[PDB]
RNA sequence: GAUGGGGAAGCUCCGUUUCAAAGGCCUGAUUUUAUGCAGGCCACCAUCGAAAGGGAAUCCGGUUAAGAUUCCGGAACCUGG
RNA sequence: GCUUGUGACGGCCCGUGAAAAUCCACAGGAAGGAAUAGUUUUCAUGCCAGGUCGUACUGAUAACCGCAGCAGGUCUCCAAG
RNA sequence: UUGACAUUGUGAAGAGACAUAGUUUCUUUACUUAUUCAAUGAAGCGGAGCUGGAUCCACGUUCUAGCAUUCAAGGUCCCAUUCGGGGCUGAUCCGGGUU
């Protein structure tokens, strides 16, 4: 049979991302020294709109803590950060929203996002609009934190484990009807080439095994 | 073009004249200069509570 | 043509510091000066000292790159490299 | 006077 | 001086740039450096059999140093006076040498034979069955030898770069005596304080966290 | 789309900064061991891809069978030294 | 009034609407520099040089493609009463 | 998808076989050294401080869209004082593991 479309994206081709206007990958930063064992003070310079993305994303300005010059970091924005706050990160950072923490170091029922699944890969969960995780509770004895994931699973994490204090800005977004074809047609050429969708059954069966009849 | 006239078209008579202004080089100095004051203040209560404590 | 590059002719170019030259003729400091001496090669002042140093007004040894080009034929420097390998 | 190789002397001062 | 000041930099986390530190533990080395270093801790690590482990046991500085002492003396002809040997024999148409014994088939020969009166084997030979069957053939054939750190010494006591092996077999009437004392020093010092040693399994050393934290292991397990 | 590497019997394939010892600069009479280079600093990847994207700087008058912001006359400007 | 350039604005997005070469400036002050003599080629004037390749013409009911000097097809600028 | 074999190593405890001297077999529990995954600027890892404060901490950083870079100033031993140059410290020690 003719291979359809679910096994055509597979080698890539036309149903690549459109990369072109974003704004950069969103994480936090390296797992070092200072954030391991202190703390260190970022400004939010600027807030900007991602193309793709319906999160705002934030523009940090850190020290180079071995060398003399600034490094920009781009985090996710969490609702109420604005510019030239200051944002701390590390063991020994305040409870504040906008905040990156180990999990360990926060008490139960903290609302937290861009967690890390891993300590060290910069943020994993809770990344879209309007997500969050909720820490259920700390397990001291084996150095893990249990957390409720936006799905509504429960997950056992590494203490070490990173997060940013608050939730992610521009929630509510899926409660606006699109209306239009045209909208749909605006919002997927920023993000990759599937859409639109033509069902299985107006097909033939040569094309898709729902067709036929 | 800029490289074809000379530095009075490209500065102005002031400390970052130039890359910044008159406004901002004003906020910065007031920054500057209070934050400097508050950090002698808060070393100096800093080791007051520690003589006390 | 394009547009040329600054620092790249004139004093730069007719200019090279004791650091350079030594680094060119791949020789020691004292073998470096045992052969000026022995070769009468003499530093030089530039007349204008920024544009042959890229706007550095720090002291610095100039030489002629012609002299260490043609310093670097002079058979007392195979001399030098044998003595090293007999050493 | 022309050169044979790629390393030549001359003896030019 | 009142134009100086004290200005003390804090290097603290958050603060001023960090100033330059020995940095060597921290550095990517060569990835030839890296095996080099990470065999040779793995030689450590491994439980190693005693036939191999055995070769880990050798002279100590002062028997090492009255033994090339000794051999040094009889360091072979060069090969500058070989031609001066000739060109005399040559005129005269020369007496009998003594030479230390070199070359592994040659030292191995002499063993079985019986002519070898003390063998010097290195102890750093790769690839190592070249000279990990010597001690027991030795030791079988009843010939005194002794395990010495550096085949790059064995070289010089035989005018090469290596040698694997040395070997005396016959001396002269003004060192029999000092020979005979130095296989009677070497049985005392090698043979029979490393006898029973020699036998067990070498490589038994755990890395530096992993010794620290089995001690702490044991420091709680055994108090509170 | 090469190199460092890794696949593939192989024609060749992956990948594009990794998994590499991937290269430049400053100082020195280094307390002299006597004719052997010592002390330091900064760091990331070839190349190709637009005569509509980015981009140093020129205009007027005249001239030919057919050239023209290019020739001629006059008047400018940019880049490098 | 027509065409066009431009300025301050306003409306729109679950769409917020390129990169790099290159140029300038700032912060910093390693340093260098005058008394009978210095400094400043980001002020003016004066000197020298600018290589290689393209450049005619058509661009269409006859110069391109459609077996043709084929009522077909083929991107764009200017534009009077 | 499931099972076997090889890669495949090192201990402790409990049960077996030479008939109550340690040579092997089976379970449980450990270890790291093979192998696997990830990151970095292979920068701060592990252990200890007759180090200090109160088993834990660095009391070196949290009103502020400032600033932080020239082997680091200072302190202390020398030099041959002369334009300055060295050592210890500032900035604890050790490791045969970049994390
Ligand atoms: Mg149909
Ligand atoms: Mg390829
Ligand atoms: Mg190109
Ligand atoms: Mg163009
Ligand atoms: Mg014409
Ligand atoms: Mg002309
Ligand atoms: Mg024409
Ligand atoms: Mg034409
Ligand atoms: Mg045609
Ligand atoms: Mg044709």
């Amino acid at each position: 049979g003719r291979v359809i479309r679910n096994q055509r994206k597979g080698a890539g081709s036309i149903f690549t991302s459109h990369t072109r206007l974003r704004q950069g990958a969103a994480k936090l930063r390296t797992l070092d020294y200072a954030e391991r064992h202190g703390y260190i003070r970022g400004i939010v310079k600027q807030i900007v709109h991602d193309s793709g993305r319906g999160a705002p994303l934030a523009k940090v300005v850190f020290r180079d803590p071995y060398k003399y010059r600034l490094r920009e970091e781009i985090f996710i924005a969490n609702e109420g950060v604005h510019t030239g706050q200051f944002i701390y990160a590390g063991k020994k950072a305040s409870l504040n929203v906008g905040n990156v923490l180990p999990l360990g170091s926060v008490p139960e029922g903290t609302i937290v996002s861009n967690v890390e699944e891993k300590p060290g890969d910069r943020g994993a969960l809770a990344r879209a609009s309007g997500n969050y995780v909720i820490i259920i509770g700390h397990n001291p004895d084996e150095n893990k934190t249990r957390v409720r994931l936006p799905s509504g699973a429960k997950k056992v994490i590494s203490s070490d484990a990173r997060g940013v204090i608050g939730v992610i800005a521009g929630g509510g977004r899926v409660d606006k009807p699109l209306l239009k074809a045209g909208r749909a047609f605006h919002k997927y050429r920023l993000k990759r080439n599937s859409w639109p969708k033509t069902r299985g059954v107006a097909m033939n069966p040569v094309d898709h095994p729902h067709g036929g009849g | 073009q800029y490289a074809t006239v000379s530095k009075t078209h490209k500065t102005v008579s002031r400390a970052y004249g130039g890359s910044r202004c008159a406004n901002c080089v004003k906020e910065r100095i007031i920054r500057a200069f209070l934050i400097e004051e508050q950090k002698i203040v808060k070393k100096v209560v800093k080791e007051q509570t520690e003589a006390a404590k | 043509m394009r547009i040329k590059k600054k620092n790249t002719r004139g004093n730069a170019r007719n200019f090279i510091t004791r650091s350079q030259a030594v680094r060119k003729l791949q020789v020691s400091l004292a073998d470096f000066r045992r052969l000026c001496i022995f070769k009468g090669i003499y530093p030089r002042e530039p007349r204008n000292k920024k544009k042959a140093n890229k706007g550095s007004t720090a002291p610095t040894t100039f030489y002629y790159a012609k002299d260490i080009q043609y310093l670097m034929h002079e058979p007392v420097l195979a001399k030098f490299r044998e003595h090293k390998t007999f050493a | 006077k022309k050169s044979t190789t790629s390393w030549s002397t001359a003896s030019v001062r | 001086n009142p134009l100086t000041h004290s200005t003390p930099k804090n290097f603290g986390i958050g603060q001023a740039v960090q100033p330059k530190r020995n940095l060597s533990r921290y550095v990517k080395w060569p990835e030839y450096v890296r095996v080099q270093r990470q065999k040779k801790i793995l030689s450590i690590r491994l439980k190693v059999p005693p036939t191999i482990a055995q070769f880990q046991y050798t002279l100590d500085r002062n028997t090492a140093a009255e033994t090339f002492k000794l051999f040094n003396k009889y360091r072979p002809e060069t090969a500058a006076e070989k031609k001066e040997r000739l060109t005399k024999e040559a005129a005269a148409v020369s007496p009998k040498p003594y030479a230390v014994k070199y070359g592994l088939n040659h030292v191995v020969a002499l063993i079985e034979n019986k002519k070898a009166k003390l063998v010097l084997i290195a102890n750093d030979v790769d690839p190592i069955e070249l000279v990990v069957f010597l001690p027991a053939l030795c030791k079988k054939m009843g010939v005194p030898y002794a395990i010495v750190k550096g085949k790059a010494r064995l070289g010089t006591l035989v005018n090469q770069k290596t040698s694997a092996v040395a070997a005396l077999t016959e001396v002269r009437a003004e060192d029999e005596a000092a020979l005979a004392k130095l296989v009677s020093t070497i049985d005392a010092n090698f043979a029979d304080k490393y006898d029973e040693v020699k036998k067990h399994w070498g490589g038994g050393i755990l890395g530096n966290k992993a010794q620290a934290k089995m001690d702490k292991r044991a420091k709680n397990s055994d108090s509170a």
